[PDB]
């Protein structure tokens, strides 16, 4: 039954997309690039689980970097040292695909890097105005992995 | 994220909008892709003097979001490709707008149509570097336009 | 290719044991049970980009408990709590398996717990005392993912 | 890991080795299973008081590890199930070692054995709960053991 299922899987890793095993940006755990890393803070984060947390600025959709766990190793909570100094302190790659990306795509591309994470966008052409691309979502090896064991 | 087009002799990079505190690492890609001459399509967000001193000229024509440009702006958008490029052979003229994929790379295609480029050739060209440039408007504006060979 | 190492890999997950895909004992990241949480301690942790570490005390192999870092969330560095109070105040199951496990009911047992994780062990015969459960290492859920997935 | 073993009239408890910092939670197993009695058949590491106070009596019948018992432990121990399951019918006796899987499975097996069970369906019976009993020497000296259908 398991193996069945793996193997179906891994079949349907071709014919499906990024969009469809994503996390929707409304749902996705992320965090404000203004945050100050207090003893609250930095305990909320840790407490989360997350190993790696999106930071965006503005609105949700404008996600300007990668925050992860360990980056806050040496981080001294009565420094009071805001996110954004940071996130600088580090190098994240931030990675987007496009919404009609396969999953054995994906897959390839989670393999190669050391990036797990990839952030969903479309190319939104509604007018009159300059087509745009749309943040969707956020998709992780996890994601793909277990669309694949079931 | 800087793109980089190459027909004939001419060279143009269309690139993202900076600010003020990321003047410098936009002047070093200028530099980097020899950038001479910038054209901003849009909403001038960021000061010209530290790029002025660093020999490269900016100027501002912005037109109409998600709308063809004038024909007085084709007009001396041709004549600066001519000039700009018999001046400093080799060199790199950017354009950019704040938001993308639209004007930019309007005025590109443009000038590779002059370059004697064809229309389908010429869209296919720039959506191979980005993906999603053109919305319908721009589309049917490229295709009914009448190259003078210039 | 990969859809076919993925299917392989599937229909090996029969045959392989966690003694093939494990971590031997000596080559685990572990902590010792009389590690006292200060700054240094718990930056050394967080850097070590480990979400749970395995707790030992005396020798390697014999191991007393689970350390999720996410547990270290409200922990304040100048209190100097033990690790062994700190282990206490969270329930993180330990689960042992036998050497000779398939990695398909390993897999399984992954699937319904909560636990990622689990210390491989095997029957010592060698007398003329009485027989004993040896530990032999540390098998994942990564582990197993990894051998899928190739 | 307790390990409860039942058959006819008898009751057996097989556990591990408690210290006197866990002697409390030891004794909320030994009353939830009703063991009346415990036989220390190793090394006795801790104090027997509290466990004497909450009206659970601790024999010391050490024997080698690694070896069957003499046949005064055996009369012994056949004579004290008989007694303490003839007084307090449905309660259980706790046999445990140190070391573990050699020793105390030895004397249950015994009992099985004396109760009717045959030799086969004893060690079957015992390894079923607890892998890798009896090493060879308390194997074959199972198996040479003549019942007395006590």
């Amino acid at each position: 039954m398991e193996e069945l299922n793996i193997i179906q899987g891994a079949l349907e890793l071709r014919t499906k997309t990024v969009e469809d095993v994503m996390t929707p940006l409304r749902d996705c755990f992320m965090i404000t690039g203004e945050a100050i890393l207090d003893f609250n803070t930095m305990s909320e984060i840790m407490e989360s689980g997350y190993t790696r947390i999106p930071v965006f600025e503005g609105e949700r959709s404008n996600i300007v970097d990668l925050l992860f766990v360990k980056d806050l190793a040496f981080v001294d909570p009565d420094d009071c040292t805001p996110l954004k100094t940071i996130t600088k302190f580090y190098n994240h790659p931030l990675h987007f695909v496009f919404n009609d990306t396969k999953l054995d795509a994906m897959l390839e591309e989670f393999k190669k890097g050391k990036s797990h994470l990839a952030i969903v966008q479309r190319v939104n052409n509604e007018g009159e105005g300059d087509p745009f691309y749309e943040v969707l979502g956020i998709v992780t090896l996890e994601d793909v992995i277990e669309e694949i064991i079931k | 994220a800087p793109v980089e087009v190459t027909y004939k002799n001419m060279r143009f990079l269309i690139t993202h909008n900076p600010t003020n505190a990321t003047l410098n690492k936009f002047i070093e890609e200028l530099k980097k892709y020899g950038v001479t001459t910038i054209v901003r399509v849009c909403e001038a967000t960021y000061d010209t003097t530290l790029v002025e001193k660093e020999g490269i000229h900016v100027l501002d024509w912005p037109f109409d979001d998600g709308a063809p440009p004038s024909n007085q702006i084709v007009d001396d958008w041709l004549s600066l490709v001519k000039i700009k490029f018999r001046e400093e052979p080799g060199c790199c003229i950017a354009v950019h707008c704040v938001a993308g994929l639209g004007r930019a790379p309007v005025l590109v295609a443009l000038a590779l149509i002059e370059g004697g480029m064809k229309y389908e050739d010429a869209v296919q060209f720039i959506r191979q570097k980005r993906r999603g440039a053109f919305n319908s408007k721009q589309l049917l504006y490229l295709e009914k336009y009448r190259p003078k060979m210039r």
